[PDB]
Parts: structure tokens; sequence; C-alpha cells
């Protein structure tokens, strides 16, 4: 019937993950269940119960209400968002297109080759490759010419991203020689680069554009910045992902839309995403 | 041949004459590129047309391999439903839905009140809206006194049968605003642009891609520099439609690949 398997993956703000109460889920939760592996050596594992919040699932909770839908949360267990590896997708987007999931619920971007294989719902909170550099640094957008050719200037500007995942993906495709210098500067994850901008050993972190507006909005001091959202390389949005041919996708992308039009949206953005910064 | 339906909107579509000929003048520009101009039949002229939005109908014309005919919409307008009971699209929803066109190429905003009889591409711009005014006089933004509570003193509107006017119907809360607004509304944005110029119109709630471009241009304007609403501009197609899929598949690829970036520096910065 209406009643729906949907996976989703932490990423605060928009999933956030807590146990459960010791002593149901809790308050602005929802149950979200995670199979947990017993070791790396079995696919042998067991269900646990968790609890999941955030701007995303408030996004699932007014959905819910007004689609009309139950269903079951889950975090997926084997990837992140959704990449395709020999031809074989994995992460949020693996469920989907092999149907343990009819839809994906997180900070999911909307791009061509996904979009080959799933249906998204139109985008619920825009986002893109986007710079974030210490206050004071003047840059453009990813297409500056002190990124696509560093050593035109003295000394070169050091940069880097998060690898394997779709901003490196894009820069090298895109920038093939800035990909390549920055190759060097690759960081371990969002709030290493954070440490690596505020300790001057980075100059510039390359990334999702809603991440980094995220992040410079509650940095302390509000030392880090983004660029203005004009600069914002190839434009896009975090959207629901269904099965080719879902028939939830109308009412979905309807109700969607009359969120940000009646603003219920610009409600959950200052309820989880605005903060201290501008 | 698809029927594409377009409005005269800069940056995103330029109406110019046609030469002596019937033929287009030739441009470059500043950085080398060649201007792309399609005849565009419009209110019944042929003329030229060119833009951010028509050369991304090119691309979408040759990624997709089909031929085109581009014409203004007749009214001139966006499109608001509108009671006559039955109820009709004006604007170039009207012309889509009726069959006068096939496929919407225009800064066209993606709502739910549209979505619910047509099909939306993907976006090909991010967007939002602003309000524009002359320099000298200076508003707070959304919520300066002078707008709140209006008066006759102080003329504020935007564009009549927009996506705009539908935001500003539906809120119960801006009542006292579009009161306001439907008195002073313009038939078209460089109507109420120029009003502005001319000091007959004091601030012009508008689509921050077309009032930002026109501050960078005109410098005897400015905006407010807030965004109070966000929205974005799709290609329009029929509820059907063949090509909705590719036309989406195709926005998508250009964001991805530089394109849409480049178009975004000939045109709007
Ligand atoms: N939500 C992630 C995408 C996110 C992960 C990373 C990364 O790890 O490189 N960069 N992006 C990103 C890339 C291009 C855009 F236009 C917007 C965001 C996803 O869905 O995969």
């Amino acid at each position: 019937d209406n009643h729906l398997s949907i996976v989703t993956l932490e990423e605060a703000p928009f999933v956030i993950v807590e146990d459960i109460d010791p002593l149901t889920c809790v308050r602005n939760t929802v149950p979200c269940r995670k199979f947990v592996k017993i070791n790396n050596s079995t696919n042998e594992g067991m269900n646990v119960k968790k609890c999941c919040k955030g701007f995303c699932i408030d996004i699932l909770k007014k959905l819910s209400r007004t689609v009309k839908f139950t269903y079951d949360l889950y975090l997926v267990t084997n990837g992140k968002h959704g990449k395709k590896v020999n031809n074989v997708w994995n992460g949020m987007i693996g469920e989907v297109v092999y149907q343990r999931a009819v839809m994906a619920v997180g900070s999911l971007t909307i791009n061509e080759e996904r979009s080959e294989v799933v249906d998204f719902s139109v985008p619920f909170v825009e986002t893109g490759i986007s710079v974030m550099v210490s206050r004071g640094t003047q840059v453009t957008g990813l297409s500056d010419k002190k990124f696509q050719r560093p050593h035109d200037y003295s000394p070169p500007f050091r940069f880097g991203t998060v690898p394997n995942g779709s901003t490196e993906r894009n820069i090298r495709n895109n920038y093939p020689y800035m990909h390549q210098y920055m190759t060097r500067f690759n960081q371990r994850g969002v709030e290493d680069a954070l440490v690596s901008l505020k300790t001057g050993k980075l100059d510039a972190f390359i990334y999702d554009a809603a991440v980094l507006n995220y992040k410079a909005g509650r940095d302390e001091g509000c030392k880090l910045v983004t660029i203005g959202s004009g600069y914002i390389f190839a434009t896009t949005g975090y959207g629901i992902a269904l099965q080719k041919g879902s028939p939830w996708k109308r009412q979905i992308d309807l109700a969607l839309l009359q969120f940000v039009g009646d603003g219920e949206m610009e409600e959950l953005e200052t309820l989880w995403l605005t903060g201290i910064c501008h | 041949r698809l029927k594409i339906v377009t409005i005269h909107q800069e940056p995103f579509v330029y109406v110019k004459p046609t030469m002596s000929d019937g033929t287009c003048k030739e441009e470059f520009t500043v950085n080398g590129d060649p201007v792309k101009k399609v005849i565009c039949t419009g209110p019944t002229v042929p003329q030229c047309c060119y833009g951010f939005c028509i050369d991304l109908l090119i691309k979408l014309a040759r990624t997709m391999n089909f031929t085109y005919e581009v014409h203004l919409v007749a009214d001139g307008k966006f499109g608001t439903q509108e009671r006559v009971n039955k109820k009709e699209w004006n604007g170039m929803m009207g012309e889509l839905l009726s069959g006068q066109a096939d496929m919407i190429v225009a800064p066209l905003t993606i709502n739910n009140e549209r979505a619910q009889y047509i099909e939306f591409s993907k976006p090909f711009k991010y967007q939002g809206l602003t309000i524009l005014v002359k320099k000298g006089t200076r508003i707070t933004g959304i919520n300066d006194p002078r707008l709140r509570n209006p008066s006759d003193k102080f003329i504020y509107a935007t564009v009549k049968q927009s996506s705009v006017d539908i935001y500003f119907r539906r809120q119960v809360e801006l009542s006292t605003m579009y009161r306001h607004m439907e008195k002073h509304n313009y038939e078209s944005a460089a109507e109420a642009i120029q009003a502005v110029r001319d000091n007959k119109l004091h601030a012009f709630i508008w689509d921050s891609a077309v009032l930002e471009f026109e501050a960078s241009q005109k410098c005897d304007l400015v905006t407010t520099g807030e965004l109070f609403f966000r929205s974005g501009f799709g290609i329009g197609m029929r509820k059907d439609s063949p090509w909705k899929q590719n036309v989406s598949l195709s926005i998508l690829k250009s964001h991805e690949n530089g394109f849409m970036e480049d178009l975004d520096k000939t045109w709007v910065r």
C-alpha cells in the first residue's frame, strides 16, 4: 500500500542521528534503524534503533502529513550519497535503483548521472560547488584564475577539497590542471579543512555550497566566509530521489513547491541552517 | 518543428529590430564570442532575439536535435490563472496549454500553481525576489514601514500577471501590501523599470536576476541587496511530454560542465 521504505544518511544539520532514550524516540526525532555489522569479515549484523532529526527530517515529516503516507526510515549502511562503482551504484542512490527504498531523504545533490537512473523531486535547498576562505581573501568562485592556473600567482594559492566526492569529480572533468595541482592539498573531511583554514595552512576550501554556508554561519568569531551565491559553480540543489517513474513524484513536487511558496521552507531553514554569522 | 514561445526580459531575451533584408546583425562579445541571434516573430513582425535564454535554447536544440520557430507571447505576460465558471491561464502559460507553443524558453518562475498544469524542467537559473529603486531613495527592505503599511506617498508595485503577483495574492499576510500593488502594477518589467528612473514608481518588487543586472548597467538605479524570497526559472513543457526528461537532463549537464556559468558570464555578470 502507501507504506514506504525510505533511506537516509547522517549529515548535520540535514540529518542528525542520536541514540535511543535509555529510557522510544524522543521529541524532534523519528525512528530510523541502522544495520550495524558485527565485524568487517562478515555480512552478519543487527538492526540498531536510532533517532533521526534535522532539516531534511522535518521535510520528511511535512511530506508525510501532506502527501499522506507512512514510512520506515533507515540509514544507508554501504556508501554515502551515491556513487557508481564499476557501473554499480552504492549509497542512498543504490538503495533506490535496486529497490530497497522507494525514496531517499537527505543532503542528496541532484546531478545528471543520478537523474538517469532515479527520479528527483524539485530541489528543496540550493547547493553547488562553492569556495570558503578566511575573511580578507579575495576570490570569485571555482573558475577564478587563481584556481585554474595557480602558478600565475606568487605565492600560489593553497586550496583543496575532500577527495572521492562529487566535487573532486566535477573539478577533474572541468579543470584538469586545477585538479592536478589541488591534489596536494586534499583534506580529510569538512572539519579538518576548517581547521586548516583557521590555522593558515589552507587558503581556500572548495566544497558543497549548502554545507559551507552552514559552517560559515556557525563559525566562532565569524572568521570564515563563502563567496557570494552568484558565483556558485554548477548550481543545483538537494532533492528527494525516487524510483524511475515513481507515482509519488508529482505529489512530492507540488507539496515541496507549496512549502517554498507558503514560507514553511524558510521557517525550516532558520530552525536548522541560519547561524550567528550574517 | 517545436513552437517556442518567449518574452522580452533582459538580459535573458533581447528583442531588436530586423535589418532591411530580413536578417539579423552579426555581433561578437567583447570577449570575442559570436552573439547568436534567432528570428522571433512578435507583436506581427519578424525580429531579432538573443540573450541568456536564446543561447540556452540553441544548446537544447543542438543537444536534442530539433528545429524550432520562436515567437513572442501574444499578450506580453508571463501568465496567471484567471476566472472566466471556468478558468484559463493568460500569458505564456496560456499559450503553452492551448498549443500555441510546444515549449517555453524564458525566465519562467517555477511555483506550485503553474506546476499543477504544466511540466517544469530542473531549474536553469537559481534566483530570488528583490526590490529595485532609484539612487537617492533608501529602503530597509521588504519590511520598511513605507511598504508594510503603504500610502500614496510611496508607490511600489510589480509586473501584472506574473509569478510575483501570484506570490503576493496567495499570502494572507501580504494582503495590505498587495492592496497597494494591484492598483499600481505594470504591463512589463521594462515599463516599471523605466518608471522608477522617471520617479513615477518608487519601488519595484521583481526578479533579482533582472533587477541586479539592471543595477549593474543603469547606475542611476540600485536594489535592496536582500533576497526575501528565492525561486528558480525552468523550461516549460506540456503535461505529456516527450521532451521533459531530456531537456531536464540537459539543464543538469549544462550546469555541471560550466556552460551555465559561461552564460552567466556573458549575459548576467
Ligand atoms: N551531497 C553530496 C554532494 C556533496 C559531497 C561533496 C564531495 O564529497 O565532494 N560535494 N558535494 C557537492 C558537489 C557538486 C554540487 F553542485 C553540490 C554539492 C552528494 O549528494 O553526493
